[PDB]
Parts: C-alpha cells; sequence; structure tokens
C-alpha cells in the first residue's frame, strides 16, 4: 500500500489547494466589473490579404517593429511580408515540409522554425553574402515542434509533442534547461513581458507556470476540460488567457493562482486555434474552428464583434506591438490584416 | 512498478511546492485587472479606432 | 479539473458478476462519449466498449460482446459496465476512458498510454 | 433568275408571322436569365468549368439581346433589314450576318473547349492538373472572341459575301453563286469546314468522356445528393444530340449550295429550307442553360428527386 | 524622396523575383503527390517501403508512369496521434497498412487497427481524404487459418454467420477458409467506410503480400481515380 500512501497524500494535498483558492474567493470578476460600461460594437475590416503560400498556414509571428511579419506554411516555405506594402521580403525553402510553428527574433536578425522533424531551425537573415540559410539546428526534442520564442539572439524556448518544453543555447546548440512535468503534448508557449517566466498549455486541459532561470514549475492551472491549444499573458504579466477544445476561453490570474472568468456561448461549439490580447487588454481575440474569429470583453464576457473572412479554418493570431492591427492566418492558404 | 513509485513522489513533492504559496483576494486581483485597462484605454487603436492618415494600413 | 474515479472491482469466482461504476467530474458529462478499457497483467491496453453522449449508439469488442452491458446517467455524472458470466481471461485493471473533445465522432488516444482523461482503474480478478 | 429574290426588296413578304421569331427570344431570354441568376447567386452571395460555363451564358445571352429585336422589329414595322433603319441603310444588314456569323462560330468554340475540359479531367488527370490552371480557362472565352471576329471579319476584306435571305428579316453569308465564283464560295465553304471539324471534335471529345464516366460508374459498381457519373452521362448525351442536330442543318446548306448546280434547284422550296436551318441553330441557345446551369441545381432538383 | 523612390523600386524588384521563383515551385507542387504511410508497428512497414529501394520523419520518392510520389513514414512521435495527424488532411491519400493474421494475438491487434481505421474515418478535418487499404500478411493468414490453431469467431462473433460475397474474386488452389478470413477482415473495414462517406471520401482494399512487388501499380490506380473524382466534384456548380 505504499503507492497508495503516496496518492493519498496527492489527494489530500489537492484538497488543501482547492480550500485555499475557495478563502481567496470573495467576489468575482463578474461581479467587480458589473457597473462600468460596455465595449460596444466592435466593427474590423479586412486592409490587406497576403497571397503566395501554396499549401495551409500553420503559424505567424510579427515582427517587433509591426511592419514585417513572417509565416510558415506546409509546401515548406518561410515567408517574410511587407506587411504595409503587401511585398514579399524573403522565402525561405525548408528541409522538411511539415513546419508547424514560426518564430521571428526581437532583433529582427533571425527566424526560427520546427515541425514533424522535431528540429527547431535558426535562419540567418543578415548574411554578408545577402543569401537566408540554415544559422544553427537544434536537435534533442524526441516530439514535434509545436512553438518556439526567441529570448534574444542566443536563447530560445521551445515547446514539443514528447510533454516536455525546453531552453537553448544557439551558439552551442545544447539544452541549458529541461522543463518537465506535462502529461500531454504541449501545445504553444508565452513569454512574459520581462522575460523570466513563460506558461505553457498542454493536452492535459492543464497550463503551468514556470521558472526560466531556476528551471521549475511554479502554479499549475486546471480550469479547462479538453487540450489547451493558445496561450497568451495580459500586457502587465500578472495574468493570461487560454483556449481550448471544449469551445471556451478562460482568463487565470497568477496572484490568485486560480480562473476568473469564462468566454463561451450557447451557439459556439467549435474548438479555440489561437488567442491573443489587444496592447490595453480589454480585447480578447480567438480564432475558431468555425473559420470565424471573435472579439471578447475580457472584463464582462460579452462577445464584441466577429472576424468573418475566411473560407477555412483559423489557425493562428497576432496582434502588433504598438496595437494598431491583428493578423488571421487560416488553411486556406491566405493571410489577413484586420483593423 | 519502481517507475510508478519515483513518478509519484515527484508529483508529492511539486504539490507542497505548490500549496506553500501567499495568494491575493480574488477581489484585489481583478480590481488590478481593470484598473489596467482603465489607465491604458486610449493607448489601444483596436479600442479607439484612429482616423486616417495616421493609420498605416488604409489607403 | 477533470476527475474520473472508478469503483466495483473486486475478486469474483467464475461465471459471477460484477457492476462497475465511474463517477465524473470536471466537464460536462452529456456533452462527451464515454468509453471503457482494460489492460491486462502482461499484455497493453485494449478497447473494451463505448456510448455515445445520449447513449443509443453501443459497441463492444467481440470478446465480450452477449456479456458486458455499457450504462450511461447523464442527470447523476455516472457511467456502468455491467458484467455477466465473466471468464477467467477478464482478469485486467479496468479504466474508465474519456474521449478527448465534445460533440466528435472519433476518440484517437484512449487506449494510448500516459492519457490525461483516463481514471486511475479498479482491478477485476475472476479466480477459483 | 436570280436566287436570292429578297436580296434588293424593301419589306417582309407576305405570309409569314413574328410567332415562330418571338418564341424562339422569349424561351431563351428567360432561360438564361434564370441561369444567370443561379450563377450569380452561387459564384457572389471557383473552378475551370465555372469560367467555361459563365462565358457561354454571357455569349447565349448576349446573342439573343442583340439580334432577336431587330427581327421583331422587322414584323412589327412591316419593313425589311434594308430599310429598317434609313440611317444604316445596307449596312444593319451586313452587321446583322456578321454578328449571326461570329456567334455561331463562337459558341461552336466555346462548347468544344468544355468537351476538351471534360475529357482532360475525366480521361488523363494527372495530365490535367499539371498544366490546366483557372488562369487557362479564365481565358478560353476572350481568345476565342478574338478568333472569331477576325475570321467572321473576313468577307469584309474581300472573301465571301453577305446577302439578306427571304423573307427580307435577316442576314447571312451568301452560299450560292449563279457564276460559281472562287470568292464568294471559297469562303462560304471553308466557314462550314470549319464548323464541320469543330462539331466533329466536340463529339469526340464528349464520347471521350462519356466513356470515362461509364467506366468510373462501374467500378463505383463493385464497391439532395450530389450528381453521380450517371446522371452527368445523361447530361452528356442530351447535349451531343441536340447540338449534332441544330448544328448539321447550317453545314448542309453550304455544300449543297457550292456543289450542286443552281438549275435543278426550286426556289420556293429553297428558302424554306436556309430559314429552317438557322432556326435551328438558334436551339442551341435555349438549350445551353438547362443543360448546364438549371437542371445541376438543388433548388429545380427537388421537384424530380432524381432517382 | 528619390531615395525613398529607390528603396520600393529596390522591394518591388526582389519581389518580382521571388514571385518568379514560386511558380516553378507551383508546378512542382502541383506534379507530386503526397501520400502518408501508416499503421500498426507489427506490420510489414518496411516491406512496403523496400518494394521502391532520431528523424522525426522519414520520406520515400518513387515514380510510376513519370508521375512523382512522396511517401511519408512517422518516425519518432508518442502514440498521442489526436494533434499530429492533422498535417495529412491534404494528401492525395492515406495508406493504412493492417497486419491481417493478426486477428488474435498476444492482444486485439485487428480491433486495434479497427478502432485507428473509424477515428481516421470520421475525423472532422479528415472527412475528404481517401484511405488506402493494404491487408498485408496473406501467407501468414492462411498458414493460421488451415492448421486449425486459434480461432477468429473468439474474437469476432459475427465470422460464424458470415458467408462468401457473391462479388468474389478467390486467388486458385486456395481452399474457402482462408478466403472467407481474408473478406470477413476487409468486409470489417468496409462496414465501417460505407456508414458515413457521404461521397466525400472512397476506401480502396487491397490484399497485399510480402511477393507481390506491384503495389506502386496499384497505388497509383487508386490514386489516379481519388483525382478523376475530385475534378467530377466541380461540374455540380449549384
Ligand atoms: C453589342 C455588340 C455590338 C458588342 C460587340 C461584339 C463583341 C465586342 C462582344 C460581343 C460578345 C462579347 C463576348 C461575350 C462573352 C465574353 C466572355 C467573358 O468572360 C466571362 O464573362 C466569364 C469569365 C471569364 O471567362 O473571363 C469575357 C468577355 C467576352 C469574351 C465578350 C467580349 C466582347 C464580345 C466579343
Ligand atoms: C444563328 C446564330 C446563333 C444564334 C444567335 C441567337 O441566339 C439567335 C437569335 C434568333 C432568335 O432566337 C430569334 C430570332 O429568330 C433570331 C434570329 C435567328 C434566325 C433568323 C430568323 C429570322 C426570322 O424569324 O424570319
Ligand atoms: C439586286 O440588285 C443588284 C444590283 O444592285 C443586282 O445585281 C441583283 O441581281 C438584284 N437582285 C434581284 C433579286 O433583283
Amino acid at each position: 500500500s505504499e503507492l497508495d500512501q503516496l496518492r493519498q497524500e496527492a489527494e489530500q494535498l489537492k484538497n488543501q489547494i482547492r480550500d485555499a483558492r475557495k478563502a481567496c474567493a470573495d467576489a468575482t470578476l463578474s461581479q467587480i466589473t458589473n457597473n462600468i460600461d460596455p465595449v460596444g460594437r466592435i466593427q474590423m475590416r479586412t486592409r490587406r490579404t497576403l497571397r503566395g503560400h501554396l499549401a495551409k498556414i500553420y503559424a505567424m509571428h510579427w515582427g517587433t517593429d509591426s511592419r514585417l511579419l513572417v509565416s510558415a506554411s506546409q509546401d515548406g516555405k518561410l515567408i517574410i511580408w511587407d506587411s504595409y506594402t503587401t511585398n514579399k521580403v524573403h522565402a525561405i525553402p525548408l528541409r522538411s515540409s511539415w513546419v508547424m510553428t514560426c518564430a521571428y527574433a526581437p532583433s529582427g536578425n533571425y527566424v526560427a522554425c520546427g515541425g514533424l522533424d522535431n528540429i527547431c531551425s535558426i535562419y540567418n537573415l543578415k548574411t554578408r553574402e545577402g543569401n537566408v540559410r540554415v544559422s544553427r539546428e537544434l536537435a534533442g526534442h524526441t516530439g514535434y515542434l509545436s512553438c518556439c520564442r526567441f529570448l534574444d539572439d542566443n536563447q530560445i524556448v521551445t515547446s514539443s509533442g514528447d510533454t516536455t518544453c525546453a531552453l537553448w543555447d544557439i551558439e552551442t546548440g545544447q539544452q541549458t534547461t529541461t522543463f518537465t512535468g506535462h502529461t500531454g503534448d504541449v501545445m504553444s508557449l508565452s513569454l512574459a513581458p520581462d522575460t523570466r517566466l513563460f506558461v505553457s498549455g498542454a493536452c492535459d486541459a492543464s497550463a503551468k507556470l514556470w521558472d526560466v532561470r531556476e528551471g521549475m514549475c511554479r502554479q499549475t492551472f486546471t480550469g479547462h476540460e479538453s487540450d489547451i491549444n493558445a496561450i497568451c499573458f495580459f500586457p502587465n504579466g500578472n495574468a493570461f488567457a487560454t483556449g481550448s477544445d471544449d469551445a471556451t476561453c478562460r482568463l487565470f490570474d497568477l496572484r490568485a493562482d486560480q480562473e476568473l472568468m469564462t468566454y463561451s456561448h450557447d451557439n459556439i461549439i467549435c474548438g479555440i486555434t489561437s488567442v491573443s490580447f489587444s496592447k490595453s487588454g480589454r480585447l480578447l481575440l480567438a480564432g475558431y474552428d468555425d473559420f470565424n474569429c471573435n472579439v471578447w470583453d475580457a472584463l464582462k464576457a460579452d462577445r464584441a464583434g466577429v472576424l468573418a473572412g475566411h473560407d477555412n479554418r483559423v489557425s493562428c493570431l497576432g496582434v502588433t506591438d504598438d496595437g494598431m492591427a491583428v493578423a488571421t492566418g487560416s488553411w486556406d492558404s491566405f493571410l489577413k490584416i484586420w483593423n | 512498478n519502481t517507475a510508478s513509485i519515483a513518478q509519484a513522489r515527484k508529483l508529492v513533492e511539486q504539490l507542497k511546492m505548490e500549496a506553500n504559496i501567499d495568494r491575493i483576494k480574488v477581489s484585489k486581483a481583478a480590481a488590478d485587472l481593470m484598473a489596467y485597462c482603465e489607465a491604458h484605454a486610449k493607448e489601444d487603436p483596436l479600442l479607439t479606432p484612429v482616423p486616417a492618415s495616421e493609420n498605416p494600413f488604409r489607403e | 479539473q477533470v476527475q474520473l474515479q472508478e469503483s466495483g472491482g473486486g475478486l469474483v469466482q467464475p461465471g459471477g458478476s460484477l457492476r462497475l461504476s465511474c463517477a465524473a467530474s470536471g466537464f460536462t458529462f452529456s456533452n462527451y462519449k464515454m468509453n471503457w478499457v482494460r489492460q491486462a497483467p502482461g499484455k497493453g491496453l485494449e478497447w473494451v466498449s463505448d456510448i455515445s453522449q445520449s447513449g443509443a449508439s453501443i459497441s463492444y469488442t467481440g470478446s465480450v460482446k452477449g456479456r458486458f452491458t455499457i450504462s450511461r446517467d447523464n442527470a447523476k455524472n455516472t457511467l456502468y459496465l455491467q458484467m455477466n458470466s465473466l471468464k477467467p481471461e477478464d482478469t485486467a485493471v479496468y479504466y474508465c476512458a474519456r474521449c478527448p473533445a465534445p460533440f466528435t465522432r472519433d476518440c484517437f488516444d484512449v487506449t494510448s498510454t500516459t492519457y490525461a482523461y483516463r481514471g486511475q482503474g479498479t482491478q477485476v480478478t475472476v479466480s477459483s | 433568275s436570280p436566287f436570292y429574290r429578297c436580296q434588293n426588296t424593301t419589306s417582309v413578304e407576305k405570309g409569314n408571322s413574328a410567332v415562330m421569331g418571338g418564341v424562339l427570344f422569349s424561351t431563351g431570354l428567360l432561360g438564361n436569365l434564370l441561369a444567370l441568376g443561379l450563377l450569380a447567386r452561387s459564384g457572389l452571395g471557383p473552378s475551370v468549368f465555372y469560367m467555361l460555363v459563365c462565358g457561354l451564358t454571357v455569349t447565349d445571352l448576349l446573342g439573343k439581346c442583340l439580334l432577336s429585336p431587330v427581327v421583331l422589329a422587322a414584323y412589327a414595322q412591316n419593313r425589311s433589314l434594308r430599310v429598317l433603319a434609313p440611317a444604316l441603310d445596307n449596312s444593319l444588314c451586313q452587321a446583322f450576318a456578321f454578328f449571326m456569323s461570329f456567334f455561331g462560330l463562337s459558341s461552336t468554340l466555346q462548347l468544344l473547349a468544355m468537351a476538351l475540359e471534360c475529357w482532360l479531367s475525366l480521361g488523363h488527370p494527372f495530365f490535367y492538373r499539371r498544366h490546366i490552371t483557372l488562369r487557362l480557362g479564365a481565358l478560353v472565352a476572350p481568345v476565342v472572341s478574338a478568333f472569331s471576329l477576325a475570321f467572321c471579319a473576313l468577307p469584309f476584306m474581300g472573301f465571301g459575301k453577305f446577302v439578306q435571305y427571304c423573307p427580307g428579316t435577316w442576314c447571312f453569308i451568301q452560299m450560292v453563286h449563279e457564276e460559281g465564283s472562287l470568292s464568294v464560295l471559297g469562303y462560304s465553304v471553308l466557314y462550314s469546314s470549319l464548323m464541320a471539324l469543330l462539331v466533329l471534335a466536340t463529339v469526340l471529345c464528349n464520347l471521350g468522356a462519356m466513356r470515362n464516366l461509364y467506366a468510373m460508374h462501374r467500378r463505383l459498381q463493385r464497391h439532395p445528393q450530389p450528381l453521380e457519373e450517371l446522371d452527368h452521362l445523361l447530361l452528356l448525351a442530351l447535349m451531343t444530340v441536340l447540338f449534332t442536330m441544330c448544328s448539321l442543318p447550317v453545314i448542309y446548306r453550304a455544300y449543297y449550295g457550292a456543289f450542286k448546280d443552281v438549275k435543278e434547284k426550286n426556289r420556293t422550296s429553297e428558302e424554306a429550307e436556309d430559314l429552317r436551318a438557322l432556326r435551328f441553330l438558334s436551339v442551341i441557345s435555349i438549350v445551353d442553360p438547362w443543360i448546364f446551369i438549371i437542371f445541376r441545381s438543388p433548388v429545380f432538383r427537388i421537384f424530380f428527386h432524381k432517382i | 524622396t528619390e531615395d525613398q523612390r529607390n528603396e520600393e523600386k529596390a522591394q518591388r524588384e526582389a519581389n518580382k523575383k521571388i514571385e518568379k521563383q514560386l511558380q516553378k515551385d507551383k508546378q512542382v507542387y502541383r506534379a507530386t503527390h503526397r501520400l502518408l504511410l501508416l499503421g500498426a508497428g507489427e506490420s510489414g512497414k518496411n516491406t512496403i517501403v523496400k518494394q521502391m529501394r532520431t528523424s522525426g520523419i522519414f520520406e520515400t520518392k518513387f515514380q510510376v508512369d513519370k508521375v512523382n510520389f512522396h511517401m511519408f513514414d512517422v518516425g519518432a512521435q508518442r502514440d498521442e496521434r489526436r494533434k499530429w495527424i492533422q498535417c495529412f488532411n491534404d494528401v492525395t491519400a492515406i495508406i493504412f497498412v493492417v497486419a491481417s493474421s493478426s486477428y488474435n494475438m498476444v492482444t486485439n491487434r485487428l480491433q486495434a487497427a479497427l478502432k485507428l481505421f473509424d477515428s481516421i474515418w470520421n475525423n472532422k478535418w479528415l472527412r475528404d481524404t481517401s484511405v488506402i487499404l493494404f491487408l498485408n500478411k496473406q501467407d501468414l493468414l492462411a498458414e493460421k487459418v488451415l492448421a486449425g490453431k486459434s480461432k477468429i469467431e473468439d474474437y469476432f462473433p459475427e465470422f460464424a454467420r458470415y458467408t462468401t460475397p457473391e462479388d468474389a474474386t478467390p486467388e486458385p488452389g486456395e481452399d474457402p477458409r482462408v478466403t472467407r478470413a481474408k473478406y470477413f477482415i476487409r468486409d470489417e473495414f468496409l462496414r465501417i467506410s460505407t456508414a458515413s462517406g457521404d461521397g466525400r471520401h472512397y476506401c480502396y482494399p487491397h490484399f497485399t503480400c510480402a511477393v507481390d512487388t506491384e503495389n506502386i501499380r496499384r497505388v497509383f490506380n487508386d490514386c489516379r481515380d481519388i483525382i478523376q473524382r475530385m475534378h467530377l466534384r466541380q461540374y455540380e456548380l449549384l
């Protein structure tokens, strides 16, 4: 009964955490924000349409200058666009055609991508010859690359389908830190604005908070019912939002250690593929499987608007750093800039 | 069988680390989120649509 | 937090009957398709039976058809498996497994090891 | 005795009525307008076949709405095309004959491209995938319209003639010459030999496509609802028979006129045969919207409910 | 603004050079057909691959009648397939290899393949993808059924009342017991496919073996039939 004794203590500790969360739940976010003004009707129009991909698009990432973005499609191409003029700056052919994620470095010098080959490949865009070549490819993951985010020109945090996140040294190609604890495929990660913590959502209906320096898990959140496909921090870094397959987006508080609000509708029965916040954080944009994107009131849980312009499943979202526009990628091989 | 025993010890040791943290009230935590959105409301072009000559995506 | 708890297993003589229960919490029980799976002491995980969201769509594996009966109670969030005329090759750990997504026809990784939406299981022993 | 006795006439011949020329226009207008309404509802609120069908219906609607009111105005005013518009005088008859031959030739070329497309997409699916693009199907109609405009303008440069037929309500290519001139009979034979080859190639491509549609159905036999292979073959067999039956009479008139001596022809009989042949050619535009658009709509399909 | 004119013209020229290269890659993409190789671990995965001849994916290239095919084998991934199986929704066909002899094994490898095929057939992103079904291990199935060891009806009680279909083509020199073993297993997969097909995607079953050396011709013929019926859907305008 030694295994049962360890299970009893695990069950006893879970009740202690649940009671401590209930003791702090003196009110709700919907009660406090009851008397504020409604956001009103949000109506965005498509400003740009980016064409050139031959197959479905899985990921995109905005640049820090809010002008250039990179997109990854399963035709084996990485395309860097100029969203102001709809011009293609680079077109990188990939060794593997099953890319599932892409990242843009905050310095603008590198672009990373990965997929079913279990390898994160770094591409140098500032070569003296003028061509884009594979600067470094990182190996060591035993599952598919699902997300990756640069910390700087020398570090990058990657999630993978082997229930494990990792931190890499680009110069040496070695794993500096390994983050373990999830029991499902980690589908998304988001970096905190101070780049000292990051959250990850996996296929165990759970989200975890990690310490980059210490390599440890701090808090665990278990509000959802199905696999979490997307995650994104609040702009102030004290909260985050998750999207899942149960047709529900939720908001979690780091300091309160519990779920704050649930964003759902009776006629929505499709999963969420991507979530993102506006610059202020008042609006929460979520992409869905019914080909639409919904805008939510983050403080009132009221749907504000619909972005209906895609003929196939919306796979990725992104809001610029200055908050001017939001970009949607879909499975119809198109990118749209909404504003 | 010994693999699950070591895994179960990691779960208990992780739960003891998460249980010993300081949690603030939800009322104070929710009041901080709405105070951040109010202080940065005028800096959100998706909330307040900016006119022409300063929207880069309008032609 | 999604949680599934099984009960009702135990030692039983050959030809005996056992009723298994699966208490579910943390999710809407009526929106999901439910499964029963078992793991033999030497073999891997094997699918046994399933029932749809509202019932009326029941399929068993070949070795238990006509002897096992899966039942659902959406009001109380309980899943049942009525075992009748048990055989010594039925000795396994029976798990109550939930399909990953609601309002779906397919259930992919129910029998896959390290599955998140599966319970701890109950031991069923058929011996004389 | 001149063969074309309504060549210089100024009024319609007694004993003719606009009932036959008004039924063809009314049935062709309502068929094409209904098809364009259904074709614009689904496409606005594609494929290579969609672009070919859109260009065919526009040609069919433009031909009906440009030639039929000129005919009906002649019957109502009791004036022939020579004296229908005194500002235009003979130029209206020449322009009528040019557009009558243009719309006959441009529709046949467009019906051959739709026959090639169905034969290539079902008979050589791998070849169709890597060579035929949506861009090619979008510019099939402008290319065949530029060729037909340039080909049918040959009598304006001095190779062929246009003449007014009885009862003075229409004009077409002159197909009989008393002295056997090579300039007049050369173009009439060339126009109808080209039309015979286009008709022959359309039948062969439709037969080749129907041969694959039956082989596709038979593999499935070994093992509203969408259309199967057999009711696609039924619509192709209907189009092949009607397109052949409505195009042969005008081909026969040119070969009969050029090669048989004029001294053995009864003019009263030949006037009705020339008019009947071009009435037959106008039935292609009437039945085109039903074969390609209207019969393939679920709005229409719920009545018969298929099989 | 003279330098701004040069920057826009240089950006326009670089866009024109990229679009020239993208046109060539579009022709290569159109002229090549991608396939997914899938199935249980105990079947003949290398048997199908060798008929032509750490990493997360393996690629096999072959050409039949001047048509290029890419076949992809999932190398190093976990058994939880519900997330990465969505990347293969636009392939021409999914090649599903089933060890037909493993109706009873140390457990039910055939029922695991039937449940896997059921999820692939009924997945919302794979409802337009055709599946080419290869029932391998004909010699092993013939040895098991004829010798009388084990049984099929202990794991499939409907096998007792099952008869040979009228549209059957038995190979010469085989008793009518191994033939019923093949067709019952084929009909188990066909009952799944005929329930929720709706004319969007089709299943092509074949009785492959280790010494056939002609499976590339059958894949080519089925892929030719898949493309034909995709081209037929464009003639239903409304
Ligand atoms: C009223 C008379 C005096 C106009 C003069 C005759 C021609 C100049 C017109 C009559 C028929 C017209 C054609 C009728 C049909 C089409 C198909 C049309 O294409 C489509 O509508 C479908 C989409 C596509 O295929 O591009 C392109 C124009 C075109 C060639 C038209 C071009 C202009 C044409 C030759
Ligand atoms: C022949 C060239 C291809 C078809 C072009 C177009 O669609 C057809 C138009 C015809 C109609 O439908 C109504 C009217 O008959 C019109 C002219 C056709 C033939 C001559 C009949 C003149 C008469 O009645 O004395
Ligand atoms: C019509 O007039 C022309 C000369 O203008 C003449 O050659 C021709 O024979 C005339 N036709 C008839 C039928 O009188």
